[PDB]
RNA sequence: ACCCAUAUCCGCAGCAGGUCUCCAAGGUGAACAGCCUCUGGCAUGUUGGAACAAUGUAGGUAAGGGAAGUCGGCAAGCCGGAUCCGUAACUUCGGGAUAAGGAUUGGCUCUAAGGGCUGGCAGCCGACUUAGAACUGGUGCGGACCAGGGGAAUCCGACUG
RNA sequence: UGCUUCUGGGUCGGGGUUUCGUACGUAGCAGAGCAGCUGCUGCGAUCUAUUGAAAGUCAGCCCUCGACACAAGGGUUUGU
């Protein structure tokens, strides 16, 4: 079988994401 | 036991659908050794499987 | 306890049951039910209407 | 900061355990309390949620709108067949409490009552109070027995009787009689136990406990409506319709800083079957059962003296989800407490009932008996009879 | 000596009833009703012969643009009697009536209801006919 | 004394009260399954295809209200089985359901 | 050969995504819309059974009031087809415009008008429409489906893209 | 909560109650009218009578004691 390669990552964090945002 | 090798072929020799094709389910094992069209084609002649009619749509 | 009659129907009303109606003109209505209210405000006639007492007494029954 | 516009409070946490119900049947948390001026009577009754009707009565109230004016008035029927007395029970006063002191039963206990000391009477071969009642058929017994009665007469403060339901009268399903004591108030304790004593195996009925126009206290278990959400448990507001993880809750539970959720905030859980004992509930009417003499029988419940017709307090087609009612019954003023079929204990009052409103008596002039399994529209069946003529049938 | 029963309110603030005299108005439209505590996100609500702060919304241009004390007589929200009947009527309708309970216009057209007329002896006088 | 033949009706009606519109038909099935099981005490009960044809007759919705139903205890055939006997299920038109007991047919 | 796509391709997979064409019935209707059906196909989308608690998610319904809710009419609802009237300010004179606002609508039984071929007439033939009238129903009729909420202004960008 | 005193529940049927609103079939010198034959006969929505009829109604409505079978069982534990 095809070992699967590491999780896919593709951010949400960062300036974009409007849930958790701290103050600033 | 299994009977889809001879409804595709009856649908294929009767020229219809196998919606339309009525295979006897008192000769199940006189159909179940037929295994191609012209065994099939002596099953359709000796009336063990039939082209059923279709269904009514009236336009009356 | 004047037990009155429905204004539809005809109906004899008790004191805790109906509806009691008013319009702007004078007029108070009595109802048995919204059955009877429904159908007075849909501006049925309780004549055609098999089961009220109007129509009862119109048609001989 | 501060709550901005000051609001009360959802809820009440006087009756804040709630959970379902531990007993079925109403308890008497506090009997009423003696004084030995009175005559030995009865304190409390058990008794069958009916059902519902209205009631026409003038009212006699001076400086009221409805002075001299008919209402209609909403009541329960709570069907009530006489109670058998098979046991009494003293308590002796302690510092701990009151504690039971002594227990004796009577000698022939019917199957009824029996039914109440088995989770199986199928299974069973039916032994309860076998061996007891050797005492009541020789010497040696009777003996211990008043001596018994004797030790209750020096050291018993209070005085219970056991009584249980004629359950076989009822329209209901079981056959299982609810047993309650009551406690004898009355004169000295020697008087109450000669008395109760000699109701042992006898019928009690109503009228001997109850009267009209008397406030009782009615105890019982609430209808239960199952596990609810704090927006039906408690009645707080629905959330608008944007929330994301649902409105029918409670938003803010708590503060950061108790780091514990209170008692005081509402969660969600079982709503109704609780147990309640609701007050001033005024005994309109107390009824009488069917029976039979010269023959015919006589069953006019809701005849009064400005009706004169011959009809029961039983609606057309019965009552709905309850049966027919053709023993003695209490008409209470309002609604009470529980479902139908449920077992609803009758207490007389604790308080000095001394008002305008709780000591008017009562003259009724319509008991409304129209169908209550829909908008029923006729009184009696051969008013119904009269009114649409014959039909196909007959 | 006998006070008014509590029935069944169903005019908010908010609402345009209509104005059942001959003051020159036409609507009311209910900004506050007169005896209220109040509680949390409630609307002050009124019914039959509740004393209610109008405006009116249409009408004489004299009358517009300012409060006016009004008497609530007719409400289409059905209301239980104390003899057990619910009666309620084909609109909500109300007149304008000063502090002390004195009609500002002269006639009444339509019924009152009797809840109101029993309350208000002025506006029982200008009744035409009562419930 | 084993082998009966009987007539029912069955009141579908009050047991297929409540389930929803997709769950008529298949509890009424289920339903007839059970009172078969109950009157007759053999939990091998065959319901015949007319009797199917019967229930579906409207749709899976509309199921009919009584419907009468021959009951016949029987002596089971060979693939001899847990249970010695089995019931099956036949189906009765009649026009109307009035004043019909449950008729005891003689064989 | 075969699959040619809610399982044969690409999406780490029998993945609600993606991926170029050809054929194309009956009714209703303006319709290749929606809804029902025939030919052909399928088994409910990687499982079943029992109950019907809260909180959901997706539909609805609500007396009386009617935006008082909210940052904000958000969401929902109103309106909606056709025919007959009627249509404003303003304007680049094209529009605005289905402006706005009204009436009608079913079934049944009739009447009138609208044509061809053969030898101002006579015969023999066939199509759908349109208009009007009577009668009739518990005022119900675009009965499901389909299907514009509108008006008065201000800012910005002419517009279509 | 219920599970043999010929008793007990259950099923079905019958009554009561109630919900909607007057079934099919038949009949009609009732029917806007139309067609055909020398007044009769067909087509026709609707109406009237039968007929407060028809249909549903405990599945969590109320009484039956009318039919019909069933029910004196199975299992696991518990001792001063
Ligand atoms: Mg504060
Ligand atoms: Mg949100
Ligand atoms: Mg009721
Ligand atoms: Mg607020
Ligand atoms: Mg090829
Ligand atoms: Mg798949
Ligand atoms: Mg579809
Ligand atoms: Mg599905
Ligand atoms: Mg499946
Ligand atoms: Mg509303
Ligand atoms: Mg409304
Ligand atoms: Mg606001
Ligand atoms: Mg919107
Ligand atoms: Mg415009
Ligand atoms: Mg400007
Ligand atoms: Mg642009």
């Amino acid at each position: 079988d095809p070992v699967p390669y590491q999780p896919p990552f593709l951010c949400q964090w960062g300036r974009h994401q409007p849930a958790w945002k701290p103050l600033m | 036991s299994m009977l889809r090798l001879q409804k595709r072929l009856a649908s294929s020799v009767l020229r219809c659908g196998k919606k339309k094709v009525w295979l006897d389910p008192n000769e199940t094992n006189e159909i179940a050794n037929a295994n191609s069209r012209q065994q099939i084609r002596k099953l359709i002649k000796d009336g063990l499987i039939i082209r059923k009619p279709v269904t009514v749509h009236s336009r009356a | 306890m004047k037990v009155e009659l429905c204004s539809f129907s005809g109906y004899k009303i008790y004191p805790g049951h109906g509806r009691r109606y008013a319009r702007t003109d004078g007029k108070v209505f009595q109802f048995l039910n919204a059955k009877c209210e429904s159908a007075f405000l849909s501006k049925r006639n309780p004549r055609q209407i098999n089961w009220t007492v109007l129509y009862r007494r119109k048609h001989k029954k | 900061s501060h709550r901005k516009f000051s609001a009360p409070r959802h809820g009440s946490l006087g009756f804040l355990p709630r959970k379902r119900s531990s007993r079925h049947r109403g308890k008497v948390k506090s009997f009423p309390k003696d004084d030995p001026s009175k005559p030995v009577h009865l304190t409390a009754f058990l008794g069958y949620k009916a059902g519902m009707t209205h009631i026409v009565r003038e009212v006699d109230r001076p400086g009221s709108k409805v002075n001299k004016k008919e209402v209609v008035e909403a009541v329960t029927i709570v069907e009530t067949p006489p109670m058998v007395v098979v046991g009494i029970v003293g308590y002796v006063e302690t510092p701990r409490g009151l504690r039971t002191f002594k227990t004796v039963f009577a000698e022939h206990i019917s199957d009824e009552c029996k039914r109440r000391f088995y989770k199986n009477w199928h299974k069973s071969k039916k032994k309860a109070f076998t061996k007891y009642c050797k005492k009541w058929q020789d010497d040696a017994g009777k003996r211990q027995l008043d001596k018994d009665f004797s030790s209750m007469k020096k050291y018993c403060q209070v005085i219970r009787v056991l009584a249980h339901t004629q359950m076989r009268l009822l329209p209901l399903r079981q056959k299982k009689a609810h047993l309650m004591e009551i406690q004898v108030n009355g004169g000295t304790v020697a008087e109450k136990l000669d008395w109760a004593r000699e109701r042992l195996e006898q019928q009690v009925p109503v009228s001997q406990v109850f009267g009209q126009d008397e406030m009782i206290d009615v105890i019982g278990v609430t209808k239960g409506k199952g596990y609810k959400g704090v927006t039906s448990r408690w009645h707080t507001k629905k959330l608008p319709r944007k929330t994301h993880r649902g409105l029918r809750k409670v938003a803010c539970i708590g503060a950061w800083h108790p780091a514990r959720v209170a008692f005081s905030v509402a969660r969600a859980g079982q709503k109704g079957y609780h147990h309640r004992t609701e007050i001033n509930k005024k005994i309109y009417k107390i009824g009488q059962g069917y029976l039979i003499k010269d023959g015919k029988l006589i069953k006019n419940n809701a005849s009064t003296d400005y009706d004169l017709s011959d009809k029961s307090i039983n609606p057309l087609g019965g009552f709905v989800h309850y049966g027919e009612v053709t023993n003695d019954f209490v008409m209470l003023k309002g609604c009470v407490v529980g479902t139908k079929k449920r077992v609803l204990t009758l207490r007389k009052s604790l308080l000095v009932q001394t008002k305008r409103r709780a000591l008017e008596k009562i003259d009724l002039k319509f008991i409304d008996t129209t169908s209550k399994f829909g908008h029923g529209r006729f009184q009696t069946v051969e008013e119904k009879k009269a009114f649409m003529g014959p039909l196909k049938k007959d | 000596s006998g006070a008014k029963f509590r029935i069944s309110l169903g005019l908010p603030v908010g609402a345009v009833i209509n104005c059942a005299d001959n003051t020159g108005a036409k609507n009311l439209y209910i900004i506050s009703v007169k005896g209220i505590k109040g509680r949390l996100n409630r609307l002050p609500a009124a019914g039959v012969g509740d004393m209610v702060m109008a405006t009116v919304k249409k009408g004489k241009p004299e009358l517009r643009k300012k409060v006016h004390p009004a008497v609530v007589i007719r409400q289409r929200k059905s209301y239980r009697r104390k003899d057990g009947v619910f009666l309620y009527f084909e609109d909500n309708a109300g007149v304008i009536v000063n502090n002390k309970g004195e009609m500002k216009g002269s006639a009444i057209t339509g019924p009152v209801a009797k809840e109101c007329a029993d309350l208000w002896p002025r506006i029982a006088s200008n009744a035409g006919s009562i419930a | 004394n084993e082998v009966v033949t009987r007539e029912y009706t069955i009141n579908i009606h009050k047991r297929i009260h409540g389930v929803g519109f997709k769950k008529r038909a298949p509890r009424a099935l289920k339903e007839i399954r059970k009172f078969a099981m109950k009157e007759m005490g053999t939990p091998d009960v065959r319901i015949d295809t007319r009797l199917n044809k019967a229930v579906w007759a409207k749709g899976i919705r509309n199921v009919p209200y009584r419907i009468r139903v021959r009951l016949s205890r029987k002596r089971n055939e060979d693939e001899d089985s847990p249970n010695k006997l089995y019931t099956l299920v036949t189906y009765v038109p009649v026009t109307t359901f009035k004043n019909l007991q449950t008729v005891n047919v003689d064989e």
